């Protein structure tokens, strides 16, 4: 309920009322300025149409658990400069879960063929 | 011998930050790290213990014009169903306060039917759309080239942009608004200056200014309305270098030119003032780089529309006076917040036993809560009760009883746009 509630009538009344009487007050909560983020955020077209997909409420709080739920994902093909050669291309597969992801470290742990020149850098600094 | 194996080593990291460099530079990869970092960058200068509530919704360019070519009309498309259906018009819900499109418009025919239709998205809506005008926009390569154009209105007036200009004429281009030049979000790499764990990177970029990360200004843009909001509970103050359009904090990049250093702008370019309000008469919000600094401003943010000529009599200047204050966004967000409040609280009165005069009576106590109508009040409390006058003409509709006609009219404060000086040494002067 929302009006409280009373006693049976009594000889003695005794009820609690707002008793501002504020007459033409009515309560609302202050709107949020709800900014709707619209943009190419994931590296494919989902078949899933437009209606169905739902929006994601993010805030500083789970900022890293929205791109971790989001399952980003880039596939695509770079020109390969470990080499002499213009026909010779690197294919990379990636994973991207948080915003350290987009550093050379992370980078440089997803693609093996670079993986692989960083443990090869960690054999000739240790000697 | 050991310095056989530095020389390994530095061949070596020329080969890893080689590779690195093609992959970081990736197109496809330069629009998830500059929509996602851009992202944050929006995210983290806004203020969530204030009432404010961002959210993503996935959608690329195509499956928003093949959904509305899709949907039978406007009303019907998936969008309207999460902005204005799940929002504005659903019992208990809350309104879109802006819309953001990450994206970059060109002059093809898909974009302005594009923003046709989200011209009519926030008509219905009461959402401004803002996006980004991408380089092809003006007819040139990339944005290093606003020095080098010699003018703008008589560039559009090609048959190219025939269809822009059936745009800005449109009465639904008071809910757009297109910006100007991109920023950057993030330092290019170094040894020093933004280091790498486990290897040494140097971030060979070139002359040519796309290996950088640019970011959209359109969410520059928006940790300003959403700031203004957490400040003062509207978003009128968006558009000075103190009123509070200021973007602070921007990212440099001190590189070694042809013998000396120079600053990398964080725009693509310093906009001198002239160019500057030539983009605003062209309805561009133009990002302004201030020159020796690493801040930025936005001097204006007009919206799309054409402001219209009137003859130049006393009606005709009245009526140019008010097609003027339609068409610019630090109003029409006063416009969008009355109108978000009028529907949400005048929804809890359906119901209650009213008359016509009892509509003017609670209207106007309800709009003297925002009317700051003193001799001379200071700039806070002209920010946080934003319109000076308003005047609510409340009529019935006749022969269908109780539904009430009610015309709300505001006057904002106007907020300093331009002047002109004329200064003259004289004698004799009191």
């Amino acid at each position: 309920s929302k009006e409280g509630s009373v006693a049976p009538k009594e000889r003695i009344n005794i009820k609690y009322i707002p008793a501002t009487g504020d007459a033409q007050a009515e309560a609302e909560v202050e709107l949020p300025l709800k900014t709707l983020v619209v943009g190419d955020f994931k590296g494919h077209a989902e078949q899933t149409p437009l209606e169905e997909r739902a929006t994601v409420t993010v805030d500083k709080n789970n900022f890293e658990a929205v791109m971790r739920e989001s399952e980003l994902k880039i596939t695509a093909t770079v020109k390969n400069k470990l080499t002499d050669d213009e026909n010779a291309e690197l294919p990379v597969e990636l994973n991207f879960k948080s915003l350290a992801d987009f550093a050379p470290d992370a980078v440089a742990s997803q693609v093996p063929e670079l993986k692989k020149l960083i443990e090869l850098r960690e054999a000739l600094v240790a000697l | 011998n050991k310095s056989l194996v530095d020389q390994m080593l530095v061949e070596l990291d020329k080969k890893i930050s080689a590779q690195m460099d093609e992959i970081l530079h990736n197109s496809q990869f330069q629009a998830m790290e500059s929509a996602w970092r851009g992202l944050k960058l929006f995210v983290d200068r806004t203020d969530f213990r204030e009432n404010n509530k961002v959210e993503i919704l996935h959608v690329t360019k195509d499956e928003l014009l093949e959904d509305f070519e899709f949907a039978p009309e406007t009303a019907q498309s998936g969008l309207y169903k999460h902005v204005y259906s799940a929002g504005y018009g659903q019992f208990g819900g809350e309104p879109v306060g802006a819309i953001i499109g990450n994206y970059a418009f060109t002059p093809s025919t898909p974009d302005m039917k594009l923003l046709q239709y989200m011209g009519a998205l926030g008509a219905m809506a009461h959402a401004p759309f803002i996006s980004s005008v991408g380089p092809e926009f003006f007819g040139i390569d990339s944005f290093e080239e606003l020095p080098n154009i010699k003018d703008l209105k008589s560039t559009f007036e090609s048959p190219k942009y025939t269809k822009w200009r059936s745009l800005r004429e449109s009465e639904d281009a008071r809910y757009l608004g297109l910006t100007a030049p991109r920023f950057l979000l993030r330092v290019p790499y170094d040894p020093i200056e933004n280091p790498v764990k486990s290897f040494n990177y140097a971030e060979n970029v070139s002359a040519s200014h796309e290996h950088y990360l640019w970011g959209n200004t359109a969410f520059a843009f928006a940790t300003r309305l959403t700031d203004s909001f957490a400040k003062y509970r509207w978003c009128p103050n968006i558009i000075g270098p103190q009123s509070g359009g200021a973007v602070e904090d921007l990212p440099v990049h001190v590189f070694e030119s042809m013998g000396a250093l120079q600053s990398k702008i964080p725009t693509e370019v310093l906009i001198t003032d002239r160019k500057e309000f030539e983009l605003a008469e062209e309805g561009f919000i133009a990002l302004t780089m201030r020159k020796g600094s690493d801040n930025a401003a936005f001097f204006s943010a007009n919206s799309i529309q054409k402001p219209k000529v009137f003859p130049n009599t006393k009606e005709g200047k009245e009526a140019e006076t008010n097609y003027k204050l339609g068409t610019q966004l630090p109003y029409m967000m006063i416009i969008n917040r009355l109108a978000h409040y009028v529907k949400v609280l005048q929804r809890e009165q359906i119901g209650a036993w009213k008359e016509r005069q009892d509509l003017e009576r609670e209207l106007n106590s309800w709009i003297k809560q925002y009317v700051a109508d003193q001799e001379n009040p200071p700039a806070d409390v002209r920010s946080r009760r934003p319109l000076r006058a308003a005047r609510i003409e409340v009529m019935d509709v006749e022969g269908n009883p109780g539904w009430y006609q009610v015309s709300l009219s505001v006057r904002p404060h106007f907020k300093y746009m331009g002047a002109n000086f004329e200064l003259s040494l004289v004698g004799r002067l009191d």
